């Protein structure tokens, strides 16, 4: 059992370098490249001695390259890994992807390929980008479609930041992400979601850190990534694979948008003062201000349910919590799935980083659920597009690259089909 | 002397069938090396009928591991009887499930199941004379379910005559730790109702129920449960590993519980379920273990007897003990609660007894029933499959690996069937 | 007494004879240096149909290391046993073949064909009794296959009346290290067919196919391949070599598995074949051996006998055994799977046991059958060398040594012939 | 088992002070001319203490011959056999064939038969060259011819340095090639060639040499030549000779073409990142832009390979390797030779030069096929051919000489021959 992942963009980087860091401490990994079958999954066997991850960070602008070159973590990564480009994607879905991208996916394709080949448990693929970008955004769905068409049985666990509702970093990241949906929404399998106001309410109330920094923000997200396939590294009581995200997530092969939480975040001097048990923590997680994006799921209604636990955490009183939950009404469950819940515990506990902002807690959990709330956040991003749309901002620039008017109409109404299928599944 | 071939396919089957061979072997007193320690000699006299002897007087277990996820195999392995099964019975393959019948019974299960048919030939013919198939699965997951079923189908097809013996753990809507679970449960009981012979309904929230009441544990894991469905697994099979006044085999079991060819679905129990700290304020005479025995809160099936009429019950006591108040109790058991038992048998009761009993306890038994109110589960379970399948959720996946959705509506006939069946008898 | 000469031809012959050499000398306890250690007198009683005697009880080989290249010497020479052997029968060339049957047949073998002829001479009137001929060679190659092949031909016009037995390994296509083997191979079963009178037909890829499953070494060598293959050798010359309760000869062999003059390709296996991390798991009586003598997958040939019928086979057993269960296994061994047997011969086994076993093994077999499913190899070999024939692609290089393309036709006319006589007994 | 060799031209001479360095390092031959059956393949026993190569340095120029005599390794090579001429070829394959190749021949032919007749065991020649320049087509052809009628039956390994499709050295090369193939076409049993750019691409993009020099690129080439000679000198679980490369490459006596590759090529610090098995390399040798030749092997169809691999390397995982090469549909074989591949394995490993570009590593392979890919570098080089053919230009320079018009028709037409051969064969 093993898999391996590509990293795409400033987002996909910064938290490439803050999970394989979590990943090194794990097992033990000391920075140096050099400390059984816990770590096979993510790190190889060098001849004798030493390490190297099944990472290929990829990115057109040069900055966060070398950086990681030049950084502390030199000797863990492959200096041929690390893979740059020469001119910047420029927040452009067309110039990550047609002028850049054709270019670049050369040397990058095949590689996957023979990095594959040593492989014989490869599970499947997970990537790390966002799509405000460009070359989160273009790059990102080619190397996507060309391996798709390539592989197509094995699965893809997309992890994408989308922007907040009225916070945003850019200004055309409505072009940006409409026209790189309409190429994900029918070959990706699943897409995990992040939010960037969202995370900062988590650290803001819960971790009481009133000036954190991206840094901060990719810690918590490495415990996200981390936690959902700590139960192929380590011994479980209930183990689960890549493929359970699959088949208990995706009622529909085009709605195939689950939410992303975690639970307890708790900072150092409240964690002796606060309480660790599964009843507290499974309320806290079910607790609307307590996600990962600004969405109500009190409007909407969950499609499916997963559960993954870590720690010393027994089936006794975890059961009793669920059971709870299915009892309260203060969240309602869509009648097309009752028994909606996929419960998942692995015996290693959650660790933590020297220096980091998380406490250590003898116990977590984290949840990853389909619902219908999200399709007002479409209907967000779809509303805000038509005022930019029907004053052509912005579109010199796209047309520029070499496409035209025409898809734009095909990233328009493919965005209105998903609408009405989140408004008829929601029945 | 009727050898049976123990198979343990899927997760929870590997664990509970991995205590299985845990339980008995301190019983025949083996060591987890593989050789003998024990005390009486009766122990190596029907120590053949689970084990296969080899050189330097040890003894390798006739257990056939099947998984489709290789970490499983790697915890059993390292377990404490880990090492005394066989390296070759470790067959497995790469790629999980992913929970999904159709991927382990027609894709994943189908380049496996070439390889598995080999092994149990082998286990087979090596023995004098075969009698049946103690198998252990669960009827959710994919691999348990989906490849698990498969081979009962296969073996069914060699051995037509031999008797198919399933333990099953089934879903529940309280205690559901998968969503795909009525859609794998649905098609699993459409082959344990033509194929098998008997199958025990095990319901994993009565086994949550049990250990609160009675047993009281206050950190209770899985390997606390698999003990206590364990102990029903060597009740079964105490007849011919151990002498006893009154014999019952797995067969003679069959024709008093089975009175019709689909209705072989039981419901198992155990006694004595006593905590330490009220195993003093106990008497171990046969009345106060015959109580717990019928009791509605004791067996570890959620459906309540009470609601409907008992088919048939068979009773397989164990330790020395006296016949007439063994079978008296059985006399005012059935007669006080005539309501709850059909009137068009004049005698639902089957007995049997022992005379060697489980190390640690002088006196036990084992509860066996098959009654009309397993339909509940069945009701449950039907309304959950049609809740999700009257809008084809969650069948695309299935498609995939080219399965036809009137395969899930041949299953759906099948299940008010039998549904009807039960509630024809009541 | 009945004396066997053998005759290392090739590289792969001089590796396995070596080997050959190396697995009996242990059997018989001979030092390397060449003085017996042993412990039995029944070594000392057939030391001499493989050696010969010389001062200060010193045991020289009758071994004659035939190679057109002179490396391969120095490895064989610098070995475990190499100084055991006599400097004399070390002849060779100094220029290889270069994988070309024209080379070492008409040129370069011509010329030392003369000088190996006296060679043999020599260890031919000096025994008491020659019985025949034990050669290893390789149907790939130039040396193997031309030189080895062309004193087949010279001996079997000298010695026309003894028995020519050949242990020889054959290409396959999933495993070829050389571009020239189906135009070797085509021209080496041309003498093979109609000279000898026994031959083994050993698959390389069988060497590493029995290697993953039964004995699942990690890190095989060709050392390792050869100690299987020379084990074979050994079991096939038991009889003569130590006292039985059934002796059966390497001429008693032969009538029972050679039905026709040219159907004598047989297909070798040995059991037990179990790794030290499964030895302990495992039986030594005969049930378990027969099961995997006869085994689809056990043998080292490629060529599944499911797909034909069994022409004739024999096994030659080895150990103090009990004969009731040895013959009964082979009743049942054949009337339960009468569709792989021939039903035009009532019995196609035969049976042979020894009283003394090899060295750290108390129960062992040898397993020889002759197929018609030798024909698949037949068929792969055949459509190869008429693959590269038809636009007579590497020709050129055998013609400049004087070789007629209308050769290559008639080992091709040989070639579907056997191949159809195979077809008609099937 | 012993094998002579000569070298011609400022190419020969280069590849030899780089392959003899190599040589005598191996088997422990300090430069000074002093330290069983391991070195007597190339270097002789000088009565005690004391070693001799077999070699003679050819060449017309003399500012090669006596830089080696000034050179570090004055010692090793013996002063008579390090001959120089009088004159220059100066770029001419007449001038270095007829004016000053007649009056030097006859002490370097007698030369190489009084030096083989002390020998005895003498398996063939080997030939180092460029066709590019004067000494190195003229002087080559002559030599080659002159011991062909003497011995013949002998083999002859050619190893000439093509020049690349767009980068090149001198502009008459097309005149110089293309005259000198015409006698090597029917006496030479095979010819093994090497590239300028495609191996300037070698050390580019693995070895990350952005600076480097023909003393670094004789290096990995002295590597592939040693390699397989490696069989004959150090014992090996699959011995091979030096006539299995006239039987299994050359399925015709005029088509005797294969191309040359080396793998692994890696450097220093990236070789204890990089995992060291068959498996990966088996891959790097098949990839097309890894090879010492600017040709796609895809456009074409391979008549035949061969495989020579050193150090520890058992045959299991060397057997699945090839496997995975047969069903990989990226690459396809001609239908007149399915088994089309010779494995051969030495036991010696591969050894590194004090202070050299190329790493240790514990194996290694270097793989000759013949492929009917290298017909349209002969297009190439014909069509180049054409348009000064048809200016006749640079042509008064070889009737200068003493040749005339008639012979560069039968230089055309020769070529012509072999392209019709190619298209046939790759049927
Ligand atoms: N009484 C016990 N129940 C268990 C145990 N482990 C799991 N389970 C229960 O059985 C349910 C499903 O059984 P499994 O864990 O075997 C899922 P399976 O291995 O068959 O499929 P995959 O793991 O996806 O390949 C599971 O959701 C639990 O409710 C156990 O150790 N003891
Ligand atoms: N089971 C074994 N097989 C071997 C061994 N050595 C080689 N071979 C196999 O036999 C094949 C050919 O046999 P040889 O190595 O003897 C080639 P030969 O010496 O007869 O001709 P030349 O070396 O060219 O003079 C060869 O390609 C291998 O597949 C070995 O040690 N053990
Ligand atoms: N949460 C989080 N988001 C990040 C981080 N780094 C970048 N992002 C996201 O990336 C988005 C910008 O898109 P990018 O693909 O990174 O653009 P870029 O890398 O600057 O390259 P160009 O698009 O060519 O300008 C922002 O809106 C951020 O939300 C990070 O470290 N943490
Ligand atoms: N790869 C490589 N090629 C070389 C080297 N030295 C010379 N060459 C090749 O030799 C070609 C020139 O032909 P030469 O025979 O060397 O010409 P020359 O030695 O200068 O003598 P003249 O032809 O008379 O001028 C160039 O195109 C080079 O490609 C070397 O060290 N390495």
């Amino acid at each position: 059992r093993e898999c391996i992942s590509v990293h795409v963009g400033q987002a996909g980087v910064q938290m490439g370098n803050a999970c394989w860091e979590l990943y090194c401490l794990e097992h033990g990994i000391q920075p140096d490249g050099q400390m059984d079958d816990s770590f096979t999954t993510f790190f190889c066997e060098t001849g004798a001695g030493k390490h190297v991850p099944r990472a290929v960070f990829v990115d057109l602008e040069p900055t966060v390259i070398d950086e990681i070159r030049n950084g502390p973590y030199r000797q863990l990564f492959h200096p041929e890994q690390l893979i740059t480009g020469k001119e910047d994607a420029a927040n452009n879905y067309a110039r990550g992807h047609y002028t850049i991208g054709k270019e670049i996916i050369d040397p990058v394709l095949d590689r996957i390929r023979k990095l594959s080949d040593q492989c014989t448990g490869l599970q499947g693929f997970l990537v790390f980008h966002s799509f405000g970008g460009g070359t989160g955004s273009g790059f990102t769905s080619l190397l996507m479609e060309r391996l798709s068409v390539d592989y197509g049985k094995k699965s893809k666990l997309e992890f994408s930041i989308y922007p907040a509702p009225q916070v945003s970093t850019a200004v055309v990241e409505p072009y940006n992400s409409i026209l790189t949906t309409h190429t994900t929404l029918e070959h990706s399998d699943c897409a995990f979601m992040v939010d960037n106001e969202a995370i900062y309410d988590i650290c803001r109330r819960n971790l009481d850190i009133e000036r954190p920094t991206y840094t901060n923000l990719n810690r918590l997200i490495s415990q996200i990534v981390s936690s959902i396939t700590a139960s192929l590294r380590f011994d479980g009581a209930l183990n689960v694979d890549l493929t359970e995200f699959q088949t208990n997530l995706v009622p529909y092969p085009r709605i195939h948008f689950p939410l992303a939480t975690y639970a307890p975040v708790i900072s150092a001097e409240k964690a002796y003062h606060e309480q660790l048990s599964v009843a507290e923590i499974t309320n806290a997680c079910f607790e609307p201000a307590n996600q990962m994006v600004k969405c109500d799921p009190r409007h909407g209604k969950y499609m499916a349910c997963c559960l993954l636990y870590r720690g010393d955490v027994v089936p006794k009183d975890v059961n009793a919590a669920i059971a709870a939950i299915k009892t309260k009404r203060s969240i309602q469950f869509v009648d097309w799935c009752p028994t909606g819940f996929k419960v998942g515990i692995n015996y290693q506990p959650p660790t933590v980083v020297p220096g980091g902002d998380l406490a250590k807690v003898q116990r977590a959990v984290c949840m990853l659920s389909n619902t219908t709330a999200i399709a007002e956040a479409w209907a967000r991003l779809d509303h805000k597009f038509d005022l930019m749309y029907a004053k052509r901002a912005f579109v010199h620039w796209y047309v520029g690259e070499g496409m035209e008017e025409g898809e734009f109409s095909e990233a328009r109404e493919d965005m209105a089909a998903l609408e009405k299928d989140y408004e008829e599944v929601g029945i | 002397m009727r050898e049976i071939v123990h198979i343990q396919a899927g997760q929870c089957g590997n664990q509970i069938g991995a205590k299985f061979w845990e339980v008995i072997s301190d019983e025949h007193g083996i060591d987890p090396t593989g050789s003998y320690h024990g005390d009486s000699d009766l122990q190596l006299e029907r120590i053949n009928v689970y084990y296969n002897e080899a050189a330097g007087n040890k003894y390798v277990p006739r257990a056939i591991l099947v998984d489709l996820e290789p970490g499983t195999m790697d915890s059993v392995r390292s377990g404490p009887f880990g090492q005394i099964f066989r390296p070759d019975n470790f067959v497995f393959g790469q790629s999980g499930a992913g929970n999904n019948w159709a991927k382990g019974h027609y894709t994943e299960g189908a380049e496996l199941v070439d390889s598995v048919l080999d092994v149990v030939r082998k286990e087979s013919e090596s023995c004098d004379c075969l009698q049946g198939f103690q198998l252990t699965h669960s009827l959710g997951g994919g691999t348990g379910s989906g490849m698990g079923t498969l081979l009962i189908s296969k073996i069914r097809e060699e051995y037509p005559d031999r008797i198919m013996n399933t333990f099953s753990v089934m879903p529940s809507p309280k205690v559901s730790d998968t969503v795909v679970e009525p859609y794998n449960a649905t098609l699993s009981v459409h082959q344990l109702v033509e194929n098998t012979d008997e199958t025990y309904s095990i319901d994993n929230e009565a086994l949550y129920d049990i250990c609160f009441r009675t047993l009281k544990l206050t950190t209770p894991t899985y390997g606390d449960l698999n003990h206590l469905v364990s102990a029903t697994m060597s009740g079964v099979t105490t007849c011919l590993r151990f002498p006893g006044q009154l014999n019952a085999d797995l067969r003679k079991l069959a024709v008093n519980m089975v009175p019709f060819p689909r209705l072989h679905f039981f419901m198992p129990g155990f006694a004595p379920l006593t905590s330490r700290g009220s195993q003093q304020y106990r008497a171990l005479t046969v009345p106060e273990l015959t109580q717990q025995m019928f009791d509605s809160k004791n067996m570890m099936a959620a459906c309540d007897p009470r609601h409907g009429r008992y088919l048939t019950v068979a009773a397989i006591f164990r330790g020395r003990m006296s016949m007439k108040e063994v079978d008296e109790q059985m006399l005012n058991v059935q007669n006080k609660n005539s309501s709850y038992f059909v009137e068009w048998i004049p005698n639902n009761v089957k007995t049997a007894v022992c005379d060697i009993p489980p190390r640690g306890l002088k006196m036990s038994a084992t509860f066996i029933g098959n009654s009309t109110a397993i339909q509940e589960l069945f009701k449950r379970i039907s309304e959950q499959f049609t809740a999700m399948f009257r809008r084809k959720a969650f069948l695309h996946w299935y498609t995939g690996e080219g399965m036809d959705e009137m395969e899930f509506t041949e299953a759906e006939s099948n299940m008010n069937d039998l549904v009807s069946e039960y509630q024809q008898y009541q």
